């Protein structure tokens, strides 16, 4: 029963944090300050991902964060390496502070952590290698990244494959889907549920088996890519504790399809360059894990590929065609009815159908370009519209009074990517038919 | 496998969504194009070269009664593009058995409005940004 | 419970507004066409619905609360009056300029009717042997009025309720994509979100300066 | 609910504050338009661009049979304006059913005038400042 | 295998058309001129096929599998209506509106069907005597239809198997030289030969640059 | 072909506004309303014998401003005042602007250069003034998407 999304809706990214900071399921924000306003801790997931969404070329004017019930958190040291001040950012109720360690081994840093016991509630918890943050009953505790080298991880008693039922319930005005939790079974869930709604799902992971030989592997690109969808993967280092999705959303969220644009070069902010060697780059394009390689003194996407092999653009566009489609049927059949001159089925009033979809969804892409026309062979490139006549509807829809068989055909135009040359350096230069072949 | 009659009440004209009606005796409409298809430059030996339209405007006539209530509505569209400066509305046509016609245009000229002892006509003159008959409703082609 | 006056009301009361307008300016009496009755005593006048035209196409459709539609159609009536003794000439003749007094008119032809007066023929006076001792002196004339005749169709089509739509996107990288598209009657695409916020109104406040600029 | 028949004795005319009679038969008045409403523009390539039309000054006849009354106050309003130099007069019309008009305008040109066996005619040419027609009298628009 | 529709059946059925939509709409009786009866009780109207007008060149040639060809040519049918009692000039004036609602003309004059409507003629309205005391109210018109019929042919010519050419080329070095050609149904010129290789569409592999050049 | 219309909205010649010294111009003619021209083309070139090629800067940038009015208009009397009020006292200059509607703009200061020909006939007559400007250059501010 997936009810449509209108065209606000095809620009709002959702994200799927851990937090217990409003007691709604979900809220849309304009700027990180909102959020900041709501106890969001600077340096936080939700908080990274708006700022990336939000410091893209092409940034979404509005971002949607759902809410998932948060029980503990974790300032993990473990594997890292330290001779900086650590620093953690904490919000506790409303009331915003900081954390200071000095300097030395990550063991130790995580234990002299534990002074973070004053002014608190809240309770911190040291294990040798990091930190247990949980708050108590009627305490809300937000804690964000600071100078140091660790990474920040949430745990929920919820599963996605559970809450995301709610959450689209409470609201379905949104198209991107995007996660905290990494598990291959969250992000599996994730890809499962966004292909069954037609909403497209993003996710960075930074599983070494991306990079791992092409002879075998058995990464979630791997899964994906077995089970074919088209969820859109990327491999990044500083995905797990940068949140990047936010950077990829904004490079693509506001240009709209009907330019047929794709998404092989856009600069993205945020991003940190791909560090592996060729040899690793083409085992990373083998299984669609698309990479930031920084070339020339900047920073390049490539090339944008889904899962299931399928460019990223061409399944951005059906979609808009679908969603502007829906969008201008409604509003025609709802202005039509406004009068008590309601459309009826009768061979006088079907053919409007062309002209009412030609106008809006149609013509606006073969104008700016993101549709081909022409002539091929003995084939042209025309979209064509193809309607019934009132004869040809059978019995049982005339009584469920529903019209089937609306048929629509386009072609797309794509963009280029590669090129290559064949210069040739001589010191010199060397039959005459001259006839008309 | 019956042949169709034409029949001259399955003639649909849909000017902005809605459908025309209070047509006049005879003919309904009338489409005609504005200029040539080919320009033929000849040379002084016989040399021929031909070079390809790119203006294809044409004009569509709709004979209306005067006491139609469309020439409410067009009088009411006309006026309001004046003041506005948005002047473009969907057009199409069909037919029973002929050549179809789907593009966009605008009202051209004011009609001449005369009063009698009879119920009289208007001619309105719409203009059609683009005038290629299609043979969609051609019952073979 | 959207009603009108069909056909059968407007062609029966055109009659009978020309019997009034007749009766009330010339004084003379009048009969009608449709029984026969002895000759009456005294000069009359006589009253036919000679000839009725139609015009092709319809002018106005009506569509009702639930569907049904009503359709208009213009017509001409012509009727055909005789008078038949006294100086039937000019009794006609009266008749033909009683159509320019507005106050007379406006009893008969209100603005607004379902008919109304359009021209007027020759008015022929003719003598007529009876009996073959003595001549009688009649006349004869064919006024031609406007009209419009409703009529109400008799069934409605199906609403649309739901519609289906297939699309197919043809591209170079693989296999055409098919993706289908659907409407319902009380669906709206966006729900009921509230939306953006807007842009606020500015509350109204006293200014000291006329114009004032702020770095 | 009656639909209107037209009704040609209740199109009005009135000019300068009375209402003028004394038509011939047939066509009591004509209106018409001096200019086209847009003004094309047409690329080689064919990208095209349109103009507003900011001169919008009709025309309209009138019938009057040469022994009507309102003959002498035409030319007397002639000859009136030719020498002091005002000329404008408001000029309003009205439909039984059909598009009305009210605007100003002035006598533009002196009729034909021809005397013979029978009672003749005279076609004024009266200018119109403005010439859009209006939905007022349409009975449902 | 390639039926159709001939002129006999379009041209019984449209009769049938009209008897049904007068039925339908005046609530009168019906009856045609074919065969004679005792003149029924009540208001009742007559059907009548008056005239026919062909056009002259046909406008489309379908062609069977077999090679038959049939032909199909523009008509136009007028049918004679009289209505003989009651308010005939209502009963006939309310069967010209008729074509005007929608969707009573679906259900007899569907669209794809072999015959329309043109257009009516003035609907006269007549009194005629009776036996010397009555005067009968009758009315008549003229309805013209358009129509479409097709007729199938008698036969076929051969098919063209084989074509013998003679060929004369004349030239100045000696006398003309004789050459023919031939076609047959089944022999292509090149008999299957594959023809020059096809420039092969090369394997989609990875790319390092973005635009690599290589001497 | 309407994938290619250039203009979206009518072009609306009353929307291209003028005003001289703070007030707006009204009671034009009847076909062309302003024409702006340069005098000097923008730079130089110096070519040598053997193909050396050389270009220079142009620092002169002045331009002339028509403007036609109807002989019956009332602005012919305000610039008619400026012409005898300059003559004597000296002051000259006099702040210029142009609005355009869908097309380039201009804003500077400028003066009447030249009286035009006053004519009387059978018809209304009509009026060039020259108002030279100062500097010349054409503004795409109207125009969006200009990156």
């Amino acid at each position: 029963g997936t009810q449509p999304i209108d065209t606000v809706g095809f620009e709002t990214p959702m994200f799927l944090a851990m937090h217990g900071n409003f007691p709604e399921r979900i809220r849309f924000y304009v700027s990180t300050a909102g959020m900041v306003a709501d106890g969001f801790a600077v340096g936080s997931p939700a908080y990274q991902f708006a700022t990336n969404a939000f410091a893209g070329n092409f940034a979404p004017q509005r971002v949607a964060i759902g809410r998932m019930s948060i029980d503990s958190s974790k300032v993990d040291f473990t594997g890292t390496t330290n001779t900086e001040q650590v620093v953690v950012n904490i919000t506790l109720n409303k009331v915003v502070k900081a954390v200071k360690i000095n300097v030395n081994t990550p063991a130790q840093i995580a234990t002299a952590l534990a002074d973070a016991v004053t002014a608190d509630k809240a309770t911190a918890v040291a294990t040798g290698t990091y930190v247990t943050v949980t708050a108590v009953s009627p305490n809300v505790v937000s804690v964000g990244k600071g100078a140091g080298v660790y990474k920040i991880v949430n745990e929920s008693s919820e599963t996605v494959a559970t809450v995301l039922p709610s959450v689209i319930a409470e609201n379905h005005n949104w198209y991107f889907l995007a996660t905290e939790a990494r598990s291959d079974a969250d992000i599996v869930a994730a890809a499962e549920f966004a292909k069954a709604n037609y909403k497209l799902h993003i996710y960075n992971s930074t599983d070494v088996d991306a990079y791992a030989p092409e002879n075998s592997a058995a990464s979630v690109f791997d899964t994906l890519k077995s089970l074919s969808y088209d969820s859109l993967g990327t491999s990044d280092a500083g995905a797990d504790v940068d949140f990047t999705e936010g950077s990829v959303i904004g490079a693509m969220a506001a240009n709209d399809p009907s330019y047929g644009d794709s998404l092989h070069l856009k600069t993205m902010p945020g991003m940190v360059p791909f560090a592996g060697s060729d040899t690793q780059r083409s085992n990373a394009w083998s299984r669609n894990a698309n990479i930031y390689r920084g070339l020339y003194g900047g920073g390049s996407y490539i090339e944008g590929k889904t899962s299931s092999g399928q460019y990223v653009d061409v399944i951005r566009f059906s979609h808009w065609v679908k969603f502007r489609m829906e969008e201008s049927v409604f509003a025609y059949m709802k202005r039509r009815s406004d009068m008590g001159l309601s459309m009826k089925m009768s061979d006088e009033d079907l053919p409007v159908l062309k002209s009412v979809l030609m106008n809006n969804p149609i013509n606006i892409g073969i104008r700016n370009g993101g549709i081909l026309t022409g002539y091929d062979n003995k084939v042209s490139y025309d979209p064509t519209i193809i309607i019934p006549k009132r004869a040809n509807i059978p019995t049982n829809d005339l009584a469920a009074r529903i019209l089937r068989d609306v048929k629509v055909e386009l072609v797309y135009n794509n963009s280029l990517h590669y090129v290559k040359i064949r210069a040739s350096v001589v010191l010199d230069r060397p039959s005459t038919n001259a006839q008309t072949p | 496998l019956t042949l169709q009659a034409y029949d001259p009440a399955k003639v649909l004209v849909f000017i902005g969504g809605q459908r025309v009606s209070g047509f006049a005796a005879d003919t309904k409409i009338v489409i005609t194009r504005n200029n040539d298809n080919i320009s033929v430059h000849a040379g002084v030996d016989g040399e021929i070269s031909n070079a390809l339209s790119r203006d294809n405007t044409g004009v569509m006539t709709l004979s209306l009664q005067n006491t139609a209530k469309w020439n409410g509505y067009l009088a009411q569209w006309q006026r309001q593009a004046n003041v506005t400066g948005l002047i473009y509305l969907p057009v199409q046509v069909e037919g029973s058995q002929g050549l179809s016609l789907n593009t966009i245009g605008w009202i051209q000229k004011q009609p001449d409005l005369s009063y009698g002892t009879e119920v009289g006509q208007m001619d309105w003159e719409i203009g059609v940004l683009d005038a290629w008959l299609s043979p969609d409703q051609i019952q073979g082609i | 419970p959207l009603d009108f006056t069909n056909s059968d009301v407007v062609m029966g009361a055109l009659t009978k507004a020309v019997g009034r307008l007749c009766l009330d300016v010339t004084g003379y009496d009048v009969v009608e066409a449709d029984e026969t009755i002895p000759k009456p005593e005294g000069p009359y006048i006589l009253v036919d619905l000679s000839l009725l035209t139609p015009l092709d196409w319809a002018t106005n459709e009506v569509v009702d609360e639930d569907g049904v539609v009503h359709t208009a159609h213009n017509y001409t009536a012509s009727y055909t009056l005789t008078a038949y003794r006294g100086k039937p000439h000019w009794a006609l003749s009266r008749v033909h300029q009683a159509f320019g007094l507005p106050f007379l008119r406006e009893k008969y032809f209100p603005t607004g009717s379902p008919y109304a007066y359009s021209s007027t023929s020759n008015i022929a006076r003719m003598r007529v042997p009876l009996n073959q001792q003595m001549f009688e002196n009649r006349a004869r004339t064919i006024v031609t009025f406007n009209a419009t005749f409703v009529e109400k169709d008799l069934g409605t089509f199906e609403d649309i309720e739901h519609i289906i739509i297939g699309i197919d996107v043809d591209n170079p990288s693989g296999p055409p994509i098919g993706i289908g598209a659907d409407y319902d009657k009380g669906v709206k695409p966006g729900g009921d979100d509230p939306g953006l916020p807007p842009k606020p109104n500015p509350p109204i406040v006293y200014h000291d300066a006329i114009a004032q600029v702020c770095m």
